[PDB]
């Protein structure tokens, strides 16, 4: 068997996703090397955990779930397997025994505009952490408190998704960064 | 599907107190957990409005912490103020509220133009006879030619309030035909006011320049 | 944060008008918003809704009672844009389109047919939408007579008028500006023929009748014509 599997598509879109709305693809029954995510020059570190990025071209496994977003800077290194934080227990959580690891790169030159640029949004209130592996779309508002919000913004009720700001201006800190996660299982 | 309809349409304001004004709904607006929707707005002269009190009781942001919300059930009591319905699709707002400030009762003066020669042989025949610096609310300017009333072809324009003496200035327009204003010589216009103990009347003829 | 729009201009009654808005300084794909146009005459009146794209799977649009399926408006996610299109246009349909604002943030109890929010925390600059049958009409400006009965005898008020303008905005200076003594400007109104009428008059005292010049400039835009009038007594 061999066929051209789509990996372009996966992170070569025009527009991402939000960080809480990633998409979720399958793909199988197709072969693709390794060696084509050597073209950016800004391209990070792979720091793969489990299986080495040498031996994996020869390695076969069964399926690959890919997913998308897009973050601001000093975040890519809170995507971890056994990590704690805001942006890990409330939008993406790893597993512990997880075998795969992420992709990133800077992407300041096609995320951001000359204007605030708040397409990109993320969820920091929530009344509970999530497990592993779920995504929580949704805009029911929470109580900080005793106060029975009923949608309605004031003291004690706030919107858990909250717009990043995106500038060419700003620094390398809070650049934002195109981070696309890979799944490896047997 | 309702009307809102305000009770103070003019009522003068003054920095030493605080004014009152209030919409009257004809439904209940109390829904679930006593949470009255009805807005407050404040519109600047040639300005885009804002938000100062919203959902009844409850405060924005922005507020001078002066217009304080009050209000329970169908009542609710406190440029031009409106007030909002959020229970169905119309959403109705104020007619009328205008707050102005209050001034000092000033007897208007009441002056005419006659129409220039240019315009006589252009077909219509424009007079207009207009009155400044007076307290405002005095909208029954009539024009009357040879002791005779006539409606329907009179307009008046108010102006803002300004910054510098805070009077207002009104002007009534009169347009005739030149067939119905060579048939007459005698137009007059008649001013009245609050301040005034009798009404002020002043006329002229066609003849002189 | 403010939004900016634009897009306004005449327009004969039916066909379509190009009317759009924009967002800039906060998040636009997870408001929900809507439209509120003010007549000139009246108060403000409300117009349509939109539901926004994230904050609920099915979309929600409302119209007025007036305008039930007559407007069709949406929004659109990308470079933070908000339209609205036209079909038929009507002589009483003429206001000022404001863009309106929620501070809702959230969609709860809301069917197809009613949904309530708190309120309207920011309103747009307005646009100037305005239909008229008629073409262009150059401004024409006429000097008055003075008169000098009221304010004492000394003082004598004359102005300069101008009749069969078009369009609505129109500026007028009094000596080239140096004269700001007494100065009043009046909003137009409209007749039936749909033209509009204005005068502008500047009290002076009458003891300069012989000696000081007045003169009054007419600036129309949209018309390009420059008149300076002469008043005389
Ligand atoms: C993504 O697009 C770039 C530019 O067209 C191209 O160089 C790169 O090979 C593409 N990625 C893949 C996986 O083909």
């Amino acid at each position: 068997i061999t066929n051209l599997c789509p990996f372009d598509e996966v992170f070569n879109a025009t527009r991402f996703a939000s960080v809480y709305a990633w998409n979720r693809k399958r793909i199988s029954n197709c072969v693709a090397d390794y060696s084509v995510l050597y073209n950016l020059a800004p391209f990070f570190t792979f720091k793969c955990y489990g299986v080495s990025p040498t031996k994996l071209n020869d390695l076969c496994f069964t399926n690959v779930y890919a997913d998308s977003f897009v973050i601001r800077g000093d975040e890519v290194r809170q995507i971890a397997p056994g990590q704690t934080g805001n942006i890990a227990d409330y939008n993406y959580k790893l597993p512990d025994d997880f075998t795969g690891c992420v992709i990133a790169w800077n992407s300041n030159k096609l995320d951001s505009k000359v204007s605030g640029n708040y397409n990109y949004l993320y969820r920091l209130f929530r009344k509970s952490n999530l497990k592993p592996f779920e995504r929580d779309i949704s805009t029911e508002i929470y109580q900080a408190g005793n106060k029975p919000c009923n949608g309605v913004a004031g003291f004690n009720c706030y919107f858990p998704l909250r717009s990043y700001s995106f500038r060419p201006t700003y620094g390398v800190g809070h650049q934002p960064y195109r981070v696309v996660v890979l799944s490896f299982e047997l | 599907d309702i009307v809102l309809t305000q009770s103070p349409l003019s009522l003068p304001v003054t920095p030493g107190e605080p004014a009152s004004i209030s919409c009257r709904s004809s439904q209940s607006l109390l829904r679930s957990n006593g949470y009255n929707y009805l807005d407050w707005y404040l519109q600047k002269p040639g300005q885009s409005p804002h938000l100062l009190i919203y959902l009844g009781s409850n405060r924005a942001s922005g507020v001078p912490d002066r217009f304080s919300g009050s209000g329970s059930g169908t009542d609710f009591t406190l440029g031009v103020y409106y007030c909002m319905q959020a229970l169905q699709t119309p959403y109705t707002f104020g007619q009328g509220t205008n707050l102005e400030i209050k001034r000092t009762v000033a007897a208007p003066s009441v002056f005419i133009f006659p129409p220039s020669d240019e315009q006589l042989k252009s077909g219509t025949a424009s007079v207009v006879c207009l009155l400044n610096n007076f307290y405002p609310r005095e909208a029954k300017v009539q024009w009357k030619v040879d002791n005779a009333l006539q409606s329907g072809n009179s307009q008046e324009s108010v102006t803002e309030q300004d910054s510098k003496d805070s009077t207002y200035s009104l002007s009534s327009t009169l347009t005739l035909s030149k067939a119905d204003y060579e048939k007459h010589k005698v137009y007059a216009c008649e001013v009245t006011h609050q301040g005034l103990s009798s009404p002020v009347t002043k006329s002229f003829n066609r003849g002189e320049c | 944060v403010q939004l900016v729009e634009s897009g306004g201009g005449l327009v004969k009654p039916g066909g379509s008008l190009r009317l759009s808005c924009a967002a800039s300084g906060f998040s636009f794909i997870t408001y929900n918003m809507n439209w509120v146009r003010q007549a000139p005459g009246k108060g403000l009146e409300w117009v349509s809704s939109i539901s926004s794209n994230i904050l609920s799977s099915t979309s929600y649009i409302y119209y007025a009672d007036s305008v039930k399926g007559r407007f069709t408006i949406s929004r659109d996610d990308a470079a933070n844009s908000l339209f609205l299109q036209m079909n038929s246009l009507r002589v009483e349909d003429t206001a000022q389109y404001y863009c309106a604002r929620t501070r809702s943030r959230s969609v709860r109890n809301c069917t197809s047919a009613t949904c309530p929010v708190d309120a309207f925390d920011l309103w747009g600059q307005g646009t100037m939408v305005i239909v008229s049958s008629a073409s262009t009409k150059g401004p024409s400006v006429f000097p008055l007579a003075p008169s000098s009965k009221s304010t004492s005898g000394g003082t004598a008020a004359l102005g300069c008028l101008v009749k069969d303008y078009f369009p609505e905005p129109v500026t007028v200076s009094w000596n080239s500006g140096a004269l700001t003594s007494g100065v009043h400007t009046f909003p137009a109104v409209l007749q039936s023929s749909g033209l509009y009428s204005l005068s502008s008059v500047v009290t002076v005292p009458s003891s300069s009748l012989g000696t000081q010049t007045y003169i009054c400039n007419v600036n129309h835009k949209p018309s390009n014509t420059k008149v300076d009038k002469k008043v005389e007594p």
